[PDB]
């Protein structure tokens, strides 16, 4: 999915 | 959500500790310019950028009380504003230019580099005078920086938090204008000449987002995958 | 120079008797309905909107005292946002619905009659929804106007005297909402409430000319539009 | 331009 997601949650 | 507990110098103190760094650009190529070169340092900066905006923002006080596609949401709106009020803020003190980086200084003639960066170029210079006139102060940028974070997406969706806590900027722009010196009538006059300069930064980011979206069609330089993401957001 | 020696009140006054009317649309509820046939109705509305909003403009405060050259620049700048708040303000008692005239009144539905029109629809719903939800009033939804007119297209001297213009009409909405009773906390929070709508109602006047670049256009809108 | 007929009249 998205990366935003990804740098959002760590 | 503890954001609201802060008093008006704790926000202020957070908000300063949050602060991303300052980044540098790549020392190659430098100049002069051509189009290709230009947009290749600018979208690896502001791809840098990004990852620090986004440890900045799960810090701005009340960001993470809020769903993770709600995070993602205000963040796809306002990202451009963000590095744009940043670019502005750190141009102040170099009237009549533009610091992407401590050693990337541009001035309008390299502007007409890819057009029309040109306009938005003007634009830019124009919100730094404005702020070099008004003596913006740190703690003052940083209060705005917040509110474009919060403001942006939030009429594109609790919308009483995020609300909650812009009245609480609210309140902490006024306590350090007050703390200034500033009248009662200076203060509610100067809060809303920063106010409607935001509305300018949004008109900037729009044109911005539609540059950035015919770069990504003429296919001049590849655009990274987080960029396309934050980019796509706004098709 | 008028505009300087204003009390708040005449200020207010001011606005208030410059108000345009509400124009009516030629909309025919029997009438079939297409995509052109909407755009077309709204276009001959914004139109003939657009020389009652010029006129309007003269009766702004410290509009006139401007060179004909910056007149045509800010109403260039902010036409569709002007057009925009007061399709917004006019439709506040209508929840789901935009009141673009009062023979012509329209929910999600037949906004997506036009390509991504659509968009612009949901963001003036929510906009009025906005409005509707903090109570705005009439003598704050006039400075609001004259905020835009007077902002938009500022930082594209006479510059200066805008920004005092700027500066009376601010002192007007604090003491609008010092008079209905709000403490000085509260005017502080609700005047940054209502300028950050003007962020808003940016994006959704930007967002529009994209869309509209991606119609039937009346001379006059021609005129404005290259010029954004 | 007609905006200018307008404003001007
Ligand atoms: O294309 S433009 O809108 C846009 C704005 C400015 O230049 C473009 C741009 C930019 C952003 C992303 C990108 O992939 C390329 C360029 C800017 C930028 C601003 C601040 C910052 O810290 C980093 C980059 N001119
Ligand atoms: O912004 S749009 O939605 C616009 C907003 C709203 O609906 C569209 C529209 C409108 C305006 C002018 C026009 O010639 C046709 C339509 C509206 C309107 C608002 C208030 C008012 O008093 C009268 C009309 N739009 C985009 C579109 F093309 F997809 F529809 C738009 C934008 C610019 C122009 Cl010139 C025309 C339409």
């Amino acid at each position: 999915h998205k990366i935003l997601h990804r740098l959002l949650q760590d | 959500s503890l954001a609201l507990s802060l008093t008006a110098d704790q926000m202020v103190s957070a908000l300063l500790d949050a602060e991303p760094p300052i980044l540098y650009s790549e020392y190659d190529p430098t100049r002069p310019f051509s189009e290709a070169s230009m947009m290749g340092l600018l979208t690896n900066l502001a791809d840098r950028e990004l990852v620090h905006m986004i440890n900045w923002a799960k810090r701005v006080p009340g960001f993470v009380d809020l769903t993770l596609h709600d995070q993602v949401h205000l963040l796809e709106c306002a990202w451009l504003e963000i590095l744009m009020i940043g670019l502005v803020w750190r141009s102040m003190e170099h009237p009549g230019k533009l610091l992407f980086a401590p050693n990337l200084l541009l001035d309008r003639n390299q502007g007409k580099c890819v057009e029309g960066m040109v306009e938005i170029f003007d634009m830019l210079l124009a919100t730094s005078s404005r702020f070099r006139m008004m003596n913006l102060q740190g703690e003052e940028f940083v209060c705005l920086k917040s509110i474009i974070l919060l403001n942006s997406g939030v009429y594109t969706f609790e919308k009483d938090h995020i609300h909650r806590v812009l009245d609480k900027i609210t309140d902490t722009l006024i306590h350090l204008m007050a703390k200034a010196g500033l009248t009662l009538q200076q203060q509610h006059q100067r809060l809303a000449q920063l106010l409607l300069i935001l509305s300018h930064i949004r008109h900037m980011s729009n044109k911005g987002m539609e540059h950035l979206y015919s770069m990504k069609c003429k296919n001049v330089v590849p655009l990274s995958d987080l960029l396309l993401e934050m980019l796509d957001a706004h098709r």
